């Protein structure tokens, strides 16, 4: 029950403002900047703001903040959703999402945020359909919206039927500095580029473990998906049923599915690391490498960040494989390899001075995170068994899927 | 400089003009800018703000912005006294009550020094009732022949019939249009 | 090419069963 | 400045009517008080052109309460805009005539949202359901002597879901209050 949709700046100033229902004063988003600043320098900041009897609900974008103003007891779930759909709206419009486009594509930005919401009730929300009522460069609006597939606009039409799907893994692991690890995690994520003719209704099937039981094989590899969420197009009503994924897959890149279980295997990277760090005087890091992925997958671009002291200076780094270099602006050695194979053991040692003046405040200790991504490669099992295709007009369909496996909130306390 | 291209131009018309629409509440303006604009008798609700439309006729644009006779409307009527050009009168003829109140309307739009180029164009409508007055009659009581340095003309339009339209729009142009 | 793993096809249903 | 701006506005060009509409926009974006400037716009308001009725609608919108006084020209226009043939026209309207917070023109504006209320296309359906409820927050007496409510009801048992989830809201926020 948003009362008025604004995107602030870096500097306090409303880059565009759109009121959807007048109850709040437009002269509240200047006492936003100041209670903001209040909060961030009490450690009492909160994304939702309280001006009296106003409270100002906003997310924090790239370079200004969708503040939007309310009274009642608004959803702050719906105003949050409201503002993820508007910022995913202008990153489908606008490639950069900064004041360049805000000052520049007001035309359309206005149009936009009416046709968005109106009263505080968003209406429409698809990037794609919303593009065929409201350009930047006006015909009646699309029977998508009327009708009830509002993600699949009717005539698309393709020279050829190709679908390009993306299995991309997150292995999230949480290492406490004891060495073992507490948040050990992996969240699927099945995001596909549908590229057909017409308006296919997609049967998505995989290796659940779920149908397999249902099924009577529940002996083979089944991927134990404890969350599974799907996207609009996928019908809720079919997946409790008897677990049928079917929907209509949208016109371009979208996520169709997205799993979440917990995992119970080793760490694909292990890292073993020591802090030899003197009294003033110098800084050893005995950090070890070890890969407990499978020899045949190979980890490219493998970026274990190991956090070095903030005021190191002339440091030097005895590494094996792969170029270690310190950023200062990170405070931290970037172990960057570029090509990591299975069960490989890469060992560093760096050395780094201190100055003998100690340092006035504690910096803390930030986690090691590693930013390994093994491609061809799914730490779950889980495999695509088939995907139905069907279109009233009848075409051959290509289906493509590829397998990505990378690290996600994988941090590894320190010492 | 070179004045060829306008004399291309008004060598096949250029000139279009502009017409205004003023008068009282239910005098047939609305349904005689209809009839002008389209050719029929078109039923509308009581012009609460404007209507503004154009007409095509002898090469020229004649612009006509319908004005209401609300009471709250009528002091509106200077709106769109700026950047005009022409003025058509519609009197109320079937309303002996409103008349004067009509002929009050029409002198304190006339008594205005922004609008002095704009001729008077005096359109007897509702001329289908058999108490409509003659364009002798109306004209006198209103006293057009007393309004110094205004070119006045009072023509009879029947808003079911139609006719009369032909001549006060040659009227127009010929007050409007001095050459060939 | 392509860095993460080549795209694999995918089928159609699950033929074993039925 | 002003003047200039005004007289670009009161010309019989397109192309330099669109551009003092454009300027205003901006004007009003940068935090420049363009509410004098209200009536000047008026006259410049049913244009063909959608892209220049849009900004017109967003600036009487945002310059509706400033001069009240100066809205009442524009009643007019949106009952002629309430019945054209593009749905996204009708939209817009009803849209803008209940974001006026007028309280001389939403008395009025009770013909169109009925006219509306039993639009065919699900868009205008959606337009008078918010318009409804718009009203009925600023003006719950006039909704309840206009007798929405018994077509704000009938709207969930029809077709169109999105047109039924807007009227399910619209009927919520008005039992709310
Ligand atoms: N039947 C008939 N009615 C006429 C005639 N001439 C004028 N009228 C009346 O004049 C009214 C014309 O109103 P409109 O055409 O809608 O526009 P208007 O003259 O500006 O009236 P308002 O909108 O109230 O300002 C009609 O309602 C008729 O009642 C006529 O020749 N025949
Ligand atoms: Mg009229």
């Amino acid at each position: 029950s948003a009362s008025a949709v604004y995107v602030l700046d870096l500097k306090g100033k409303v880059l565009i403002c759109r009121n959807y229902r007048g109850d709040v004063d437009m002269s509240e988003v200047e006492h936003f900047m100041p209670i903001l600043m209040e909060k961030e320098e009490e450690g009492m900041l909160s994304p939702i703001l309280a001006h009296g009897g106003v409270r100002f609900m906003w997310i924090k974008h790239n370079n200004l903040y969708l503040v939007a103003t309310s009274k009642k007891n608004a959803c702050v779930s719906l105003v949050f959703s409201f503002l993820y759909k508007v910022v995913q709206v202008f990153s489908e419009y606008f490639k950069e999402l900064e004041e360049e486009s805000i000052r520049d594509n007001f035309v359309i930005i206005y149009e936009l945020l009416d046709e968005l919401m109106d009263f505080g009730y968003p209406q429409t929300t698809d990037s794609k359909i919303l593009q065929e009522y409201i350009t930047q460069e006006a015909p009646r609006p699309p029977a998508t919206v009327t009708n009830a597939v509002s993600w699949r606009s009717e005539g698309i039409k393709y020279r050829k039927n190709e679908v390009f799907l993306d299995v991309i893994e997150a292995v999230n692991l949480l290492v406490s500095a004891n060495g073992n690890v507490l948040r050990s995690e992996i969240v699927g994520s099945i995001k596909m580029r549908v590229f057909l003719s017409g308006m296919p209704e997609l049967r998505l099937g995989l290796n659940d473990k779920v149908l397999f039981d249902n099924t009577g094989r529940g002996k083979s590899k089944s991927v134990e998906l404890e969350d599974v969420k799907f996207h609009q197009c996928v019908r809720l009503s079919r997946f409790e049923n008897d677990r049928t994924i079917s929907f209509i897959p949208p016109d371009g890149e979208f996520e169709l599915m997205s799993y979440r279980l917990n995992t119970h295997v080793k760490p694909l990277i292990w890292i073993e690391s020591v802090i030899e760090k003197h009294s003033h005087s110098r800084i050893e890091y005995m950090v070890k490498a070890k890969s407990q992925f499978k020899r045949r997958s190979t980890a490219n671009n493998v970026e274990i960040h190991i956090p070095v002291p903030n005021d190191a200076d002339s440091p030097k780094f005895k590494t094996t494989v792969g170029s270690v270099k310190w950023v200062p602006e990170n405070s931290e050695i970037v172990w960057s390899v570029k090509s990591f194979p299975g069960g490989k053991e890469y060992l560093m040692r760096a050395h780094f001075g201190l100055p003998s003046v100690e340092a006035e405040d504690k910096e803390g200790k930030p986690p090691i995170s590693v930013k390994f991504e093994i491609p061809y490669f799914t730490t779950s099992g889980i495999q695509v068994r088939y995907l139905k295709i069907i279109e009233k007009s009848g075409y051959q369909a290509l289906p493509w899927v590829r397998y990505i496996t990378q690290n996600g909130d994988y941090q590894l306390r320190t010492q | 400089g070179n004045i060829f291209a306008n004399l291309f131009k008004g060598l096949f018309g250029k000139k279009e003009m502009r017409i205004l629409m003023v008068g009282l509440d239910a005098a047939g303006k609305t349904t005689i800018l209809y009839k002008l604009k389209l050719g029929e008798i078109v039923t509308t609700i009581p012009t609460i703000g404007f209507n503004v439309e154009t007409v095509e006729y002898k090469n020229i644009s004649f612009t006509v912005w319908d004005v209401g006779g609300q009471d709250k409307i009528r002091p509106l009527w200077r709106h769109y006294f700026q950047n005009t050009q022409g003025l058509i009168f519609v009197v109320d003829s079937n309303d002996r009550e409103r008349v004067n109140e009509a002929r009050e309307e029409l002198m304190r739009m006339l008594a205005e020094d922004e609008l002095r180029d704009a001729v008077l164009l005096v359109f007897a409508n509702k001329q289908d009732l058999p108490n409509a007055m003659n364009a002798a009659e109306i004209t006198d009581k209103l006293g057009l022949h007393s309004l110094r340095h205004r070119n006045w003309y009072i023509q009879a339009t029947c808003a079911t019939s139609g006719d009369g339209l032909y001549e006060g729009l040659d009227w127009l142009s010929n007050q409007l249009r001095n050459q060939k | 090419d392509r860095k993460g793993g080549s795209y694999s096809q995918a089928a159609g249903s699950d033929s074993a069963q039925s | 400045e002003i003047f200039e701006l005004k007289a670009e506005l009161n010309s019989d060009k397109k192309e330099k009517k669109k551009e003092a509409v454009k300027k205003v926009i901006a004007s009003m974006t940068v935090g420049k008080d363009v509410s004098a400037l209200f009536p000047d716009v008026v006259n410049c308001m049913q244009t063909d052109n959608l892209e220049l009725k849009k900004l017109v609608y967003l600036y009487l919108m945002n310059y509706a309460k400033s001069q009240p006084d100066m809205a009442i020209m524009a009643v007019n226009t949106f009952v002629k805009d309430c019945e054209d043939p593009n749905p996204l026209i009708r939209a817009l309207a009803v849209r803008t005539m209940g974001c006026i917070r007028v309280d001389k023109i939403t008395e009025y504006l009770c013909e169109p949202l009925r006219k509306c209320l039993k639009d065919e296309d699900p868009y205008v359906r959606k337009t008078a359901a918010v318009c409804v409820a718009k009203l009925h927050d600023i003006n719950a007496q006039l909704v309840e002597d206009q007798g929405f409510l018994d077509t704000l009801k009938d709207l969930i048992s029809d077709s169109n879901p999105m047109v039924v989830a807007n009227a399910v809201a619209a009927l919520s926020e008005i039992a709310e209050s």
